[PDB]
RNA sequence: GUCUACGGCCAUACCACCCUGAACGCGCCCGAUCUCGUCUGAUCUCGGAAGCUAAGCAGGGUCGGGCCUGGUUAGUACUUGGAUGGGAGACCGCCUGGGAAUACCGGGUGCUGUAGGCU
RNA sequence: GCUCAGGGAGGACAGAAACCUCCCGUGGAGCAGAAGGGCAAAAGCUCGCUUGAUCUUGAUUUUCAGUACGAAUACAGACCGU
RNA sequence: UUCUCAAACUUUAAAUGGGUAAGAAGCCCGGCUCGCUGGUGUGGAGCCGGGCGUGGAAUGCGAGUGCCUAGUGGGCCACUUU
């Protein structure tokens, strides 16, 4: 026996952390810098480019933090980008650039900066600069946010980033994240980030995989061979999707049908229910020991 | 049918020769577990000075090392062999882990070295679950659940389900 | 010969003879602390009131 | 050899306790704070007679001791070694400083701490002693016999609890008899309608 | 003579409320100070920079300056014998919005309501805060019962 | 009706245990060629989609603990102003306005913004 | 990128205390020192890169006479770090 | 569970008390200027031109302001707190 730390007196004391802290979802100290605005800018909304990295999704998100909470101008969803010919591959370094190249040219269509700022249309993988021009509407200017993920080399919050980047988004970033980026002697090769964007580096796992053994390929690769995606396919079938993405940028929404509106959901036990239990239980108890004895 | 998610398995076989020594007795016990696991093991410096012990502040007292899947099963056999398939009911944690030791590492596939000596170590089998690698994260953490842990009663029928090790009382 | 330290006794009635006086409230503040950015900006808006005076 | 109790009579200071700041404090005269049979059920001495102090002043550890031994020394006398417990329901904890001269003066005038005193509001008790409802005479004696031991004026108060107890002792054969209370000890333990319904089971088992 | 010193005394104000330590909600931060907004004053120990000396804490002026991350804030703080209509550079943590000119603001756009409303229906409305008047003659009724008879109780002691 | 991403207030949201989760997500899960990082692909990063809600997660339960909120405590304690009130004093009473805090006893057990789904 | 004090159950030598695990852990640790306040994906611990401890005007706070120095807060102009 | 406490302890928590607000320096449209800030006649500030007086709580009272300046800078007593 030694002494229970979480007895009554502890949770008297006990101090709960924010709601997104406890269910590890936001770093608040992360937050607090990204997102304030300088005082003496009045409402001037500061955009972040929120890119989250799901298991099977990528969601990259432009918000801007009023009081109430803050409100989404921008969603870009990578189970979108089979309207766009990327049948199935929603989650690598290709579809989060994929997914970034559609969050910029969708949010530019509604603002009328579509025939202005277009930015990289030929994928080099340098980089860009989304250069304001004098006379026109000013580039649209938002900060990658990146939430819990740890930022090394080649993470796919920075394929989505320089997805915006080239769809005219005046982020400002450094290409010391992007993958291709030699640390060794601190130089960015643009053609290994051109293989990463286009897809090169799933297509010589799927020509590794093709020659070894046929058995470990329908494992790994077991969509690709559904859905006919050849890895000789793979460069040109990206350029699909991105010339329809910035042809076709605007989203239509699912329309909502004339649902049941049953309940899934076991309600509330009210008060007069709870308080009966106690007294059914009492009474089922004190019954079953003078019927023994 | 029983849940396939809720299946016991080995997460990791944690070992470490603590042989209270730097220098020439210590570096050479490094050579020891890369013998017997093939993997770099990681020294490890003191917490605080003890004079009765013979270690001090920041002194390099062990070498710890940490083997995942498919080593770990196979270094395990070799090592329960060196038990003759035998563990005790004091041997294995409240929290569902269970470990014991080895007096010298010749019993384990290693010949005896005239130059290099013997070192006995301890083998520590931390048994993990699917939906364990959760409590671990940077992202969305959380604790396991009640009904997934791994129990002292559990960790022994499983030991005994799978390497047929009689466990005796004391 | 030691002495009395300190009081505040006298200093209250002291305080409410000529009246515990507000601040001369004079509207049009000093901009004299007001940060030289924003006031020289304001500043040109002041220079170019000429500017768009036919259109006024 | 101390001084007259005269000039630490009354509680003219902040209270003034044994702790980090004030070290080099002696040990009081008083230490059991309660004796008798203290190792008593509560279903045995129902009475329950307090000495409440009438006054605010300060009683002194060693008047608190002087009173421990004075209602001891009767009710053994009276009742027998086990057939009653007194509590001391004061604990000296304002420490007393003396100023010594033996060519000082007042300069740096603070005391050096001489004792402890037990700081008492009007209506609070200074002893209590619980024993068999016979013996109704032999309290008012004894906490009678006791009062000489301190200054200023106490009241000798029949208290109509059931000995060491907050509840009424009119209501108390009632809340033990519908296991509302269970003994614990010197005193009993209040079970409400609100914990768990497994504390509730093991009750009417 | 008291320890003097910039934050003596202030082992209360400084401090954080029990069980609300911890990060600064960001509300405090995403809300806009213009200039002449009345804003009162409360010394945040959580944040070190930009505090509001202690004499300043629990006192409402106005903003007449707005940099980055504080508001300069005019307060009237005394001394002995005057008072001192003077300028603080304080950060946004230890500052709120006094709800104090808000009763006056939502009374002056009802004043404005009920002025330009009966401006042609021609009936004269109370917009002047009458005080709280000597309450006007009723009729208390008893629903038949007596009123129930109170007597004082008397004395015991308790302990 | 509910989830996801990002939030606002930060326990009516926590905590322990138990039960239920459709579809979708979310997850665990499967890999180590690349990017990347380790003693170990556990973490982190990357590449996937055979299996499973077991867990996280969600909803609900517990005469639960806590928290929230009331009544009680109690016009009690304390207190503003007043008296050529009382008392040797300590302190107390009254006039005049204000007015608490436990124990004890009930109730409640997250609201919700913006965007996107599923039914 | 991490989690601390302490406890608990395990494990060759190994014990009350060496290293290694897993769990609990609202801070019960640490943050050079006095004490208070403040702090948990940090302001602590461990590493990486560094010289914003530089150069420059004013305004302001603190003691205050509403003077100085000291210290400090908000900027602004540069040149830089990360 | 229980007895007893805290000038340098505290979840709570008064009374008396300390700021602020109670309008024309206030409302409300309209337009011009900016080298500041920018997805954006955006945000902010400055400006002209307007248009609304039931003077927007009680009570009392005329205020504002600038020079020159003596004496003083040993205090003491009382209610209340200390």
């Amino acid at each position: 026996f030694v002494k229970v730390v979480k007895n009554k007196a502890y949770f008297k004391r006990y101090q709960v952390k924010f709601r997104r802290r406890r269910e590890g979802k936001t770093d608040y100290y992360a937050r607090k810098r990204l997102v304030i605005q300088d005082k003496n800018k009045y409402n001037t909304p500061k955009y972040r480019m929120i890119v989250r990295v799901t298991n099977r999704d990528i969601i990259c998100q432009i918000a801007y933090a009023r009081i109430e909470g803050d409100m989404i101008v921008c969603a870009a969803y990578a189970h979108e980008l089979p309207k766009y010919g990327v049948k199935v591959g929603l989650t690598n370094y290709a579809a989060a650039y994929c997914t970034g190249l559609l969050l910029a040219r969708r949010l530019l269509n509604r603002f009328g900066m579509d025939k202005i700022y277009e930015g990289q249309v030929e994928v080099t993988g340098d980089e860009y600069n989304v250069e304001s021009i004098d006379g026109q509407p000013g580039a649209f200017t938002c900060y990658l946010d990146a939430g819990l993920a740890r930022t090394t080399t080649g993470n796919k919050v920075f394929g989505a980033l320089k997805g915006a980047v080239d769809g005219g988004l005046s982020i400002p970033h450094s290409t010391k994240r992007f993958p291709g980026y030699d640390s060794e002697s601190k130089e960015f090769n643009a053609e290994v980030h051109r293989k990463h964007i286009m897809g090169q580096n799933v297509a010589d796992y799927m020509r590794y995989l093709m020659e070894e053994d046929e058995d470990a390929y329908k494992k790994q690769f077991s969509q690709y061979i559904k859905n006919n995606v050849t890895p000789d396919m793979m460069e040109e079938m990206y350029k699909k999707a991105h010339a329809a993405i910035r042809e076709n940028p605007v989203y239509e929404k699912k329309p909502k049908r004339e649902v049941k509106k049953k309940r899934w959901n076991r309600p509330k036990m009210s008060l007069a229910q709870k308080k009966d239990r106690v007294a059914q239980k009492k009474a089922s108890f004190l019954r079953a020991q003078e019927r023994a004895a | 049918k029983e849940n396939p998610m809720r299946e016991l398995r080995i997460r990791k076989l944690c070992l470490n020769i603590c042989v209270g020594e730097s220098g020439d007795r210590l570096t050479r016990a490094a050579k020891v577990l890369e013998q017997l696991t093939g993997q770099t093991p990681v020294f490890s410096k003191a917490r605080y000075t003890v004079r009765s012990f013979g270690i001090r502040r920041n002194e390099k007292i062990a070498v710890h090392c940490t083997v995942r899947g498919a080593k770990a099963e196979e270094i395990l056999e070799k090592g329960l062999k060196v038990r003759e398939y035998e563990l005790r009911k004091n041997n294995f944690s409240d929290t569902g882990n269970f470990g014991f030791g080895i007096q010298e590492h010749i019993d384990l596939g290693i010949k005896y070295d005239p130059s290099i000596g013997i070192y006995g170590l301890d083998f520590y089998v931390v048994l993990g679950r699917p939906g364990f690698s959760i409590a671990d994260k940077k992202r969305r953490t959380g604790c396991i659940g009640a009904k997934h842990r791994i129990s002292k009663e559990e960790a022994m029928r499983w030991f005994q389900q799978k390497y047929d090790g009689i466990i005796l009382p004391g | 010969a030691k002495s009395k330290n300190h009081t505040t006794h006298n200093q209250s009635r002291k305080w409410h003879r000529n009246g515990i006086k507000k601040p001369r409230s004079q509207r049009y503040e000093s901009l004299k602390g007001v940060d030289p950015k924003f006031l020289r900006n304001m500043r040109f808006a002041k220079k170019h009131n000429k500017k768009g005076l036919k259109k006024m | 050899g101390r001084r007259p109790a005269r000039c630490y009579r009354y509680c003219k200071n902040k209270p003034y306790p044994k702790s980090r700041f004030c070290r080099g404090v002696p040990d009081a005269k008083i230490r059991i704070f309660d004796l008798g049979r203290k190792k008593a059920k509560v279903d045995e001495f129902p009475l329950c007679g307090h000495m409440v102090s009438d006054e605010y002043e300060q009683l002194s550890s060693e008047a608190l001791e002087a009173a421990r031994i004075c209602a001891n020394k009767y009710m053994v006398k009276s009742c027998g070694k086990d057939g009653f417990h007194i509590r001391v329901r004061l604990h000296p904890f304002h420490v007393i400083r003396i100023n010594k001269m033996l060519q000082t003066g007042m300069r740096g005038a603070f005391g050096k701490p001489q004792g402890t005193v037990a700081r008492v509001h009007i209506g609070q008790v200074i002893m209590s002693i619980r024993t068999k409802l016979q013996n109704k005479e032999h309290v008012v004696e004894a906490l009678r016999r006791a009062k000489f031991k301190f200054p200023g004026r106490q009241k000798i108060h029949i208290s109509k609890k059931w000995g060491f107890t907050k509840f009424n002792a009119d209501e108390f054969e009632d809340m033990v008899a519908e296991k509302r209370l269970i003994p614990d000890g010197c005193g009993v333990k209040y079970i409400p309608n609100r914990g768990p319904l497994d504390k509730w089971r093991a009750l009417h088992s | 003579t008291n320890t003097k010193g910039k934050r003596r005394g202030t082992r209360y104000m400084f401090s954080r409320p029990f069980r609300k330590h911890g990060v600064v909600p960001l509300a405090t931060y995403m809300r806009i100070y213009k200039k002449g907004d009345i804003v009162d004053i409360k010394g945040m120990g959580t944040v070190q920079k930009g505090m509001p000396h202690k004499c300043y804490h629990g006192k409402t002026g106005r903003v007449y300056n707005v940099t980055q991350h504080a508001v300069g804030i005019v307060v009237n703080k005394q001394v002995k014998g005057k008072i001192l209509a003077k300028r603080i550079n304080v950060r946004i943590e230890h500052i709120k919005h006094s709800k104090s000119r808000d009763s006056f603001l939502k009374r002056v756009k009802e004043n404005d309501q009920k002025k330009k409303e009966a401006k042609e229906k021609g009936t004269w409305v109370q917009l002047k805060r009458q005080p709280a008047p000597p309450r006007e003659a009723h009729f208390v009724r008893t629903n038949g019962k007596e009123p129930e008879l109170l007597e004082p109780i008397p004395y015991e002691f308790m302990a």
